[PDB]
């Protein structure tokens, strides 16, 4: 989730500069009166060496550190589902968080005036469902994998299975073919030596 | 299943080997101490096995090769079933301590649930059952509380 | 996904555009001296007349530019690598190398 | 284990015989492992800072 | 007088890392190309995030065409014609890992060889003193020739 990431120190983590996302950090982070008490200790993470050691100029920077190097890269879960499943190898995984009121606009100039014109079709867009339907065309369930294949552990008990060491019986099997082999070797001579 | 599996191929191999020597009979002394009954074969195999038998007489190479491979696989079984035992107990203690509603939708032997017609379980219901919570937590207590 | 929104309001509409990438690549903040980088720059200074991507709405960003009602909702996520973990035919023989 | 041949030929001590190996065996392997557990509990700790 | 570690060169600074116990501090987007191309995967590198700078192309002082560039290159940027000219030199496709500091791979526990070698030692003694002995024995028994 992220509450168990705050505390772990074996792989770093950061952020692009000066995006929103790390003024959103800077803020939760210093805040002596907030009542959580995972914000205030990443802060202590990213901003090493006045954050110039754990953070990336551009989200492909990022996405590269982390296929290949060891880091976590902290950014819109929105986006990172489409690289999670969109990528050839099904390599990554993705966690998401739940967070509510700031979302997604359209800016416009300052005054100027279709601002309710915009608003009247977005609720319209709302209203028939279109607005589901694009999630549904740009995020579906299925791709070059699933993200369920990141999970599954109601499977596993410690005790071993019947397949799971299956190339030990390997062993006897060659041996009760090349004793059978042998066997036939030593009858196919002693037809001809007619004798013990 | 598995440790029933390892002890019947037992019962296999033992009269393999009798037949084996049946089909290549030594020049020695048939029925001697050198036994050659299927009631000693199987013995001395099941004595192999739990590596102190003792001694085997039989000279012929094909019975000698079959032996070189139940050696092999006895050692394998016991060695694997000793280091895995080593592991449970291992893992038997560093198990965490369980704080999170996490921990108590990823078990299942613990049973979980509230009070029918609830705050709660409208909660639980209006939550988890929702398709677009981006899949990740929920759902799965739904998925016990709402069971039968 | 953003074009798409676009598209059924210019097809309802009558919008014609054309778009062009801002070319510090940000999204933006304010700098030292109060002038703003970035894609919010380029609607301070008139240069271009509407804004779209998944540019989060904010109160410092909205006391300078106007927002739409939100159309989807934020939420901050992390990215890992996937780990091992995994059993096989040869896991009989892993102590030793081939 | 370091036991020589076994005399004897009855069913009635061959059948327990086989079982007393077996207690055997199992005793063993359970203590090594248990040893093992416990060695590998420690060399881990550090903590409280 | 910094003579003692640096050097007039980058090739002087690549092949010294290469061979000597040495390291070296340059422009990280040569390094990258340095680094993704080499065939031996034999390097590794890091970076220090430093905001605000920037290439440039360079005029004689007060020289008028200067403006005409610094206009072009809006143009360029803009439209989106200036990520494919780097997007052809660098793709960031580091088949190989050159990032992490250790191995992402050897970590399989196996033994090997070389890990094993030393236990072979104890055979070899063994082997070696047995023959001995057994010379030395059959010098002996050679004075008298009969059993």
């Amino acid at each position: 989730s992220l509450q168990d990431l705050s505390k772990q120190t074996e792989i770093p983590y950061g952020t692009v500069l000066d995006s929103a996302v790390y003024e959103h950090v800077r803020m939760k982070g210093l805040n002596p009166f907030e009542r959580d008490s995972m914000y205030s200790q990443m802060w202590r993470m990213i901003n090493r060496s006045n954050g110039s050691e754990n953070n990336v100029l551009e989200s492909q920077a990022g996405i590269q550190k982390v296929k290949y190097g060891n880091y976590a890269f902290v950014w819109d879960a929105a986006v990172l589902e489409y690289v999670a499943i969109n990528d050839p190898d099904c390599s990554f995984y993705t966690i998401g968080n739940t967070v509510a009121d700031r979302g997604y606009g359209i800016a416009l100039q300052h005054g100027s005036p279709y601002r309710d014109v915009f608003s009247q079709r977005i609720l319209e867009l709302q209203q028939n469902g279109d607005m589901d339907i694009l999630k549904h065309k740009w995020w579906p369930k299925n791709g070059q994998c699933d993200l369920y294949s990141s999970v599954d552990t109601k499977q596993k008990g410690g005790a071993l299975d019947i397949k799971s060491f299956a190339g030990v019986f390997c062993i006897l099997a060659a041996g009760i073919v090349l004793s059978c082999f042998i066997a036939m070797l030593e009858t196919w001579w002693n037809k001809r030596k007619g004798s013990r | 299943s598995l440790w029933a599996c390892i002890a019947g191929t037992v019962l296999l191999v033992g009269l393999l080997v009798y037949l084996l020597n049946w089909l290549n009979p030594p020049r020695l002394q048939m029925g001697s101490m050198t036994s050659t009954t299927l009631y000693n074969s199987m013995w001395f195999v099941y004595g192999s096995f739990v590596q102190q038998g003792g001694e085997v007489p039989y000279t012929t190479l094909a019975t000698r090769m079959m032996m070189g491979a139940w050696w092999l696989f006895a050692l394998i079984v016991i060695s694997s079933y000793t280091a895995n035992l080593a592991a449970f107990l291992t893992i038997t203690r560093i198990e965490s301590s369980i704080q999170s509603l996490q921990d108590l939708s990823k078990q299942t032997e613990i049973p979980y649930g509230t009070v029918l017609d609830s705050a709660v379980y409208e909660h639980v219901r209006m939550k988890g059952l929702n398709p677009f919570e981006r899949d990740s937590m929920y759902s799965q207590m739904w998925r016990m509380i709402n069971r039968s | 996904f953003s074009i798409d929104v676009l598209d059924a309001l210019s097809n309802y509409l009558g919008f014609n555009y054309e778009i062009y990438v801002a070319p510090d690549h940000k999204y933006g903040s304010p700098q030292e001296d109060g002038t703003w980088n970035g894609l919010v720059g380029e609607l301070v200074f008139k240069r271009a007349d509407i804004g779209i991507s998944a540019l989060t709405i904010t109160p410092d960003r909205e006391n300078v530019v106007d927002f739409t009602t939100r159309y989807m909702d934020y939420s901050v996520g992390v990215l890992l690598r996937r780990a091992e973990k995994t059993v096989d035919m040869f896991a009989c023989l892993a102590p030793f190398d081939l």
